[PDB]
């Protein structure tokens, strides 16, 4: 008769808990540019969690930081999907 | 590349 | 009718819903936070991407913590009855659990609480999506060779 007040939220975080998140000043952020690409390519095809999993793999494999500062050079990033959804989510219908 |  | 299944959200309401993009690029000098070069590329990409998904996109630039909280409050008090879902994109500095207004921090929980099932009835049972480009701390991932 009741649903939890925290139900049906999804948090698509650009990075894992505790970590920096990377943004390129010319290209945009690693996460947002990968997210838009995968939405463009797969929103008429895949359930949203599977789209976000493609985003995770794109960020994880295709990006690595370049810095003159050894502390910030050659670093990687994994995004972080947090789902309290109770159903599959397709952006298309019928 | 910059951090947020 | 025939057998029915209920495993997928109903996404054929008359409207897909709102897509609120908060694009914080320039921060008050007293905060000491740097400008976020490249974030306008993000905001433009997101606007076009969610436009083609048929979301009603609203872009907001350089909001104070006060303006962020009032914007979320106001949006959560709209009537979403005719809308399938709700999307909010936050582009800013941050740390764990926090995103920054131009003049100081906002608890992410304060933002998302406005859309709680008991506080936004017209989004009950509807997916509420928060997309957050912001730091969650200062750790760096060194990676490992494959
Ligand atoms: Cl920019
Ligand atoms: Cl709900």
């Amino acid at each position: 008769h009741k649903i939890p007040v925290e139900a049906d939220f999804l948090y698509a975080y650009s990075t894992a808990p505790g970590y920096y998140s990377w943004r390129n000043s010319k290209d945009g952020s690693w996460f947002i540019q990968s997210l838009c690409a995968m939405l463009k390519q797969y929103a008429d095809k895949l359930e949203f969690m599977h789209i976000l999993t493609r985003v995770n793999r794109k960020v994880a494999t295709e990006f690595e930081s370049f810095s003159f500062d050894a502390t910030f050079h050659a670093k990687k990033q994994i995004p972080c999907i947090v789902s309290m959804l109770t159903k599959e989510l397709y952006f298309y219908h019928h | 590349d910059e951090v947020d | 009718s025939g057998i029915s299944l209920d495993n997928s959200y109903k996404m054929d309401y008359p409207e897909m819903g709102l897509c609120i993009i908060i694009n914080n690029k320039n921060f008050h000098k007293s905060t000491g936070m740097t400008s976020r070069s490249g974030t306008d590329v993000d905001a433009a990409n997101l606007r076009e991407t969610f436009r083609n998904l048929k979301y009603e996109v609203r872009n907001k630039n350089d909001l104070t913590r006060e303006e962020i909280v009032e914007l979320m409050r106001d949006v959560s008090k709209e009537d979403h009855s005719k809308r399938s879902s709700f999307v909010c994109v936050l582009l800013s500095h941050g740390e764990e659990g926090i995103i920054f207004g131009t003049n100081g921090p906002v608890d992410l929980k304060k933002i998302t609480n406005f859309f709680r099932g008991d506080r936004c009835r017209s989004l009950d049972g509807k997916p509420k999506l928060f997309i957050i480009q912001a730091c969650r701390g200062t750790e760096l991932d060194c990676g490992i060779e494959t």
